[PDB]
């Protein structure tokens, strides 16, 4: 075996007793172990920064071994041959010198953490050896480690500067950080075992009640009163359904998708809320304030042209929730369209060719035309989209204002309490975290159709062809059938889809069709 | 001196790659490569490296190549040396590999100047994230898809150089292209001084660089893929294109790079890999040609060709022989007659006309798919980029002698018709083959074929065959299609090969794939002969489908489509010779079309009076 040199020993402390802002940071702090609160904006490529140096002189073939390098690349100063005086002719080897990895990782203050909603403090966290690739970007993380000063490599030879040291020349100082040690604050019996044996217990009561679908439905939402078909629209769209394509080569979409349509000040933005909060792998964005292209995917120039992750990756494998769709364009809705079915995200500009799985679920809120739900209106144009993007819509929900004196005195009473007592109002059947929990079992399962469950389909079909004796109902409409009855034997805990599933799948539909 | 292979196995030395640097233990690992060369048995038990070596006389090749789990399982020890130290171990295995292909054919150095070993099949692949500095300097498969694909340039293997201050002459510096050769000294001097190329000692070798990246799938979901570059050998450039998957076993590589030391904020060296070997990743055959002539019938194998075309969809039966028809395609014609074979699709959403041109897709040998609001007519002509300039070919002109897609009949519709009048989309050389809604809405009756879809006459004649469907409720249609669907379901889903036929469930007769082959053998091993008789009954019907068009058109033209699918109908029975019923069913084809154009308007008198112009038998 070959000789085996010494090896590199890195030292992580973690748990410290103060974690500070990018802000926060100051000049006087550099030098000394800090520990950090931030989100990683991006992270740089792992590579092998020159730790160790070793340089042969060409004069009289003398060599150095292991020579510590600087911010910038050095050389020996000195040949360590006595006889020869080479300070030059320095060649490197790869094999004797050692390299650690690098990996340099910008990150920046939390933007709630902001208390005026300025930009907030970009700091560049330095991450070697195990730490890199120990962060992801646009996850928040704590890092820890001596912050640093970084000089300017041209001002060294390779705003106020000093000088007289650089000789003649100004040197500009870089503020940076070194982080010791990173830390991120941001199949069934698999995730049971990842579970703890309380919150095993506590998904097993919750999936042995034969009302944990009703359950699930009514804790969808606590804050809010009534829609509940919009909640239980959101529990079948957090459940999923399960991925299938045929032997032809299509492929259909697992993922249930939904667009909801309402008057205002019906807590639409509240329930995309709730939902972005409970969806794992999930972003929040309203439409109006969005660049359509950015949101599904970016590219930028790296120090060459590169590509940047997209908004809708943020989504990806999760809930993507859709504020003010109404107000965004409806040239974005036909690109969600063009990426809803296929998926697929794909960048062909600035030369370089990218691909973007582009697999997530879509949950929109919008205002109808007038400003209020018309119920004359049809459904399809009472918020314009593109026809095939409505089909392949699994549901359309429609809220009207309901003048009933009784259900507004209830909407005043909850609303009064919640403002008096804070979350103690909400009355969930379910926790949020158990609730989730539950979400990652049904997600761990797969609903398969019974035979009994294709005939009630088949009837189902054939049903809603005679509701549209055109346009509201097609194959699509069959599809989005099948997702929630998927979703409904998720839901249910039921091994295998069920004829009274998909008998609740088409009361679903039947209640988009309105 | 040289050492024994046991005393070899023992590194013996700071680094494996020194232990092969030392001069006995590498005279030892050239002859242990020779030996391990002759010492690995095939079945046959003549050596593979032999036979490889026979192989490579008789293909000329440069370059020998030797697997890397030949050499685990002959000299394991070479493999393992190998394994640390590609390089080392692979100038002695190149040499070796001379001696060895001289030896078994005289003068083969003479054919090839330096033959040089290429791995095959190497053992374990790392993933781009996956690699790290420590994997630099050794050799590693990474399988990843391709970012881009750098030309193939002239480059200087070695490169001779002047000294001005000194005399004109330097040593030969082999160029790794790591770095520049950089010697910083001159030759006849011992002191720095002007080093301008020469090229008295200059060798010069192809070379190509292929920068790897993981697949999207590779790399994490949500998470861009890292890329590093793969360089190509000499003679192993040109193996790869951009975008394409690719397993390379090459050696990871960290270069110094000052404008990288900037951009890190610390100095550093980017990382390249260097392929020693790349291992990238529907022609019919001959035994599919005969079991394609047994499978066809003289007749009625038209009607299993149209059984087995669209099996996803579910109904229109007439679009799926109007399909058949143009994926088996005619003789092409040449002094008015075109070889390609034009259908038509419209009806309502829900019709799966898209997914008959999906399963076409798969048909045609090169078939590129392409619908009116997705693809310009000039982005569909080509694509402009800087390279520098460089060109991109369209995706009609992609599609060529294979059926092409068309959708959504209006930029694409004018690429279609230049093409049609035209005969260029640059010529698109394919048949048509469209899946249009009518008026991008469900269809309608009363519409005409051209109010229902804007495009020309002349088009419309153009095209063999013409289809129209219109949507329609029904019980038992309802039944049918609901049973289909979820059958369909059932069979995509996991729980339902054995398990993969019962999915199927026949739903075809003729397997598409088999299909696609048997068109193309029909096409090309198979060329459609018109009958005379049969031709001289379908130009008496030609002027009858003129005049009937008068009374209620019919061109020149589209007799030239009907014999374009009488030779289809002659491929669907893969007969060398048109039948007259394949003439007469052309025939009723193209007379199928005239009638699907202004449908309402004129295909009742078209049937009345065609009753006996369709079918000459």
């Amino acid at each position: 075996s070959p000789e085996q040199t010494e090896r590199v020993f890195q030292i992580s402390f973690f748990n410290l007793p103060t974690v500070h802002r990018i802000r926060d940071i100051r000049s006087e702090k550099i030098g000394s172990l800090l520990s950090i609160s931030g989100t990683v904006t991006r992270t740089s490529e792992v590579r092998p920064e020159l730790y160790k140096a070793s340089f042969t002189c060409d004069m009289c073939r003398a060599i150095v071994d292991n020579v510590e390098q600087s911010f910038k690349y050095t050389e020996p100063t000195f040949c360590p041959n006595p006889s020869c005086e080479n300070r030059a002719f320095w060649t490197l080897n790869v094999t004797r010198s050692r390299f650690l990895d690098w990996q340099k990782v910008r990150i920046q203050e939390n933007a709630n953490e902001i208390p005026t909603g300025s930009m907030p403090r970009t700091l560049d966290v330095i991450l070697r050896g195990d730490s890199v690739e120990r962060a992801k970007p646009g996850d928040r993380c704590k890092f820890t480690g001596v912050e640093i000063v970084v000089p300017d490599v041209t001002q060294l030879g390779l705003n106020s500067g000093v000088t007289g040291l650089l000789g003649v020349r100004d040197l500009t100082y870089k503020i940076s950080f070194l982080a010791c040690h990173v830390i991120s604050i941001g199949d069934q019996e698999v995730f049971l075992n990842s579970l703890s044996s309380d919150e095993i217990n506590e998904l097993k009561e919750m999936v042995k009640d034969e009302h944990i679908y009703d359950k699930l439905v009514r804790s969808i939402a606590p804050a809010v009163f009534g829609h509940e078909a919009v909640k239980k629209g959101i529990l079948l769209q957090m459940l999923g359904g399960v991925h299938k394509s045929t032997v032809e080569g299509i492929k259909l979409r697992g993922d249930i998708n939904i667009c909801v349509v309402g008057d205002p000040s019906t807590s639409k933005s509240q329930f995309l809320k709730y939902v972005v909060g409970f969806a794992p792998r999930s972003v929040y964005t309203s439409g109006k304030a969005s660049s359509a292209a950015g949101l599904t995917a970016a590219v930028v120039r790296d120090e060459d042209y590169t590509i940047e992750a997209g908004a809708l990756m943020l989504a990806d494998n999760g809930i993507c929730c859709i504020d003010e769709f109404d107000k965004m364009d409806i040239s974005d809705q036909v690109a969600i369209h063009e990426a809803m079915e296929q998926q697929t995200i794909s960048i062909a500009k600035a030369g370089i060719h990218a691909t973007l799985n582009a697999r997530t679920s879509i949950l929109a809120a919008a205002n109808p035309v007038g400003g209020r739900y018309n119920r004359k209106l049809s459904l399809r144009g009472n918020l314009n989209m593109t026809a095939p993007i409505m089909s392949r819509f699994d549901l359309f929900f429609v809220i009207l204002d309901d003048c009933n004196e009784k259900i507004d005195t209830e909407l005043a009473s909850h609303i009064v309490d919640l403002h008096m007592k804070r979350d103690e109002a909400i009355e969930p059947p379910f926790s949020a975290e158990q609730l989730r929990r539950y979400i990652k079992y049904a997600r761990t399962f797969k609903p398969i159709l019974t035979k009994e469950a294709r005939s009630y389909l088949v009837e189902k079909y054939k049903e809603l062809r005679k509701d549209d004796a055109s346009y509201r109902i097609t194959v699509r409409q069959l599809e989005s059938m099948i997702r929630l009855s998927e979703a409904i034997a998720r839901a249910n805990c039921v091994d295998e889809i069920t004829p009274s599933f998909i008998a609740e799948a088409y009361d679903l539909l039947r209640q988009s069709i309105i | 001196e040289e050492l024994t292979l046991e005393s070899l196995s023992n590194v013996k030395a700071n680094s494996y790659s020194e232990w092969i640097t030392q001069p006995n233990v590498s005279r030892t690992i050239a002859r242990e490569l020779k030996s391990f060369l002759l010492e690995y048995t095939d079945e046959t038990g003549r050596s593979v490296y032999g036979a490889r070596i026979r192989t490579l006389g008789e293909m000329n090749s440069e370059s020998l190549e030797v697997n890397y789990r030949h050499l685990a399982e002959s000299k394991a020890i070479l493999a393992l040396f190998l394994a640390k130290c590609p390089e080392e171990m692979l100038k002695i295995f190149d040499l070796v590999a001379m001696e060895a292909t001289e030896l078994h054919y005289p003068d083969y150095a003479r054919i090839h100047s330096e033959i040089h070993v290429r791995i095959s099949d190497f053992p374990t692949i790392y993933s781009l994230r996956e690699l790290r500095e420590s994997n630099l300097s050794s050799l590693v498969r990474v399988t990843g898809v391709v970012t881009r694909r750098t030309g193939v340039f002239p480059q200087l293997k070695y490169v001779k150089f002047n000294c001005l201050k000194c005399g004109s002459i330097l040593g030969p510096f082999f160029q790794d292209s790591n770095e520049e050769i950089r010697i910083s000294f001159c030759t006849n001097c011992k002191s720095k001084g002007p080093f301008r190329v020469n090229g008295e000692k200059t060798v010069y070798r192809n070379y190509q660089r292929v920068t790897l990246q993981e697949a999207p799938g590779t790399v994490p979901p949500g998470r861009l893929p890292r890329h590093r570059e793969v360089i190509l050998l000499a003679d192993l450039v040109d193996v790869s294109k951009p975008g394409e998957e690719v397993e390379v076993t090459g050696i990871y590589k960290n270069n110094y790079d000052g404008n990288l030391n900037a951009k890190n904020g610390f100095p550093v060296f980017a990382t390249i890999i260097e392929a020693n070997s790349i291992k990238r990743r529907f022609s019919w055959t001959e035994e599919e040609e005969r079991e394609f002539r047994k499978i066809s019938r003289d007749r009625g194998i038209i009607d299993k060709i149209i059984s087995s075309m669209a099996p996803s969809i579910y109904g229109h039966r007439d679009i799926k022989t109007a399909v058949a028809c143009s994926l088996f395609g005619g003789v092409p014609k040449n002094v008015s007659i075109r070889g390609d074979i034009n259908v038509l699709l419209l009806g309502d959403p829900g019709t799966a006309k898209s997914q008959i041109l999906k399963y076409v897709e798969k048909t045609a040998h090169r078939a590129v798919f392409a619908t009116g609001q997705g693809a310009s007519a000039v982005g569909l002509t080509a694509s402009v980029r800087k390279d520098e300039w460089t060109l991109e070919g369209g995706a009609l002109v992609l599609a060529d002698k294979g059926v092409c897609l068309i959708d959504e009949f209006d930029q694409d519709r004018t690429s279609i018709h230049e093409a049609m009048e035209q005969q260029s989309i640059l010529q698109a050389r394919c048949s048509i083959i469209a899946a249009a809604n009518p008026n991008g809405g469900r269809y309608n009756s009363t519409l005409p074929l051209a109010q229902n879809v804007s495009l020309t006459e002349p088009i419309l004649s153009r095209f063999d065959i013409l289809c129209v469907v219109r949507d329609l409720v029904d019980e038992e249609a309802d039944e049918r299609l609901a049973t289909f669907v979820v059958d369909s379901h059932v069979r995509s889903h996991p729980e339902n090969l054995q398990r993969q036929r019962k999915k199927e469930e026949e739903i075809s007769p003729i397997p598409q794939e088999l299909l696609m082959k048997y068109i193309h053998y029909a096409r090309t091993k198979i060329y459609p002969k018109l009958h005379q008789m049969d031709m001289d009954k379908v130009s008496r019907v030609y002027a009858d489908l003129r005049r009937e068009s008068i009374s209620t058109p019919i061109t020149v033209r589209h007799l030239e489509s009907i014999l374009r699918i009488a030779e289809s109908f002659a491929k669907m029975r893969l007969s060398e010779f048109v039948s007259s019923y394949d003439l007469d069913r052309a025939i009723k084809v193209v007379v199928d079309s005239f009638v699907d154009a202004q449908k309402v308007s004129v295909r009742r008198q078209l049937r009345r009076s065609f009753a006996i112009y369709t079918l000459g038998h």
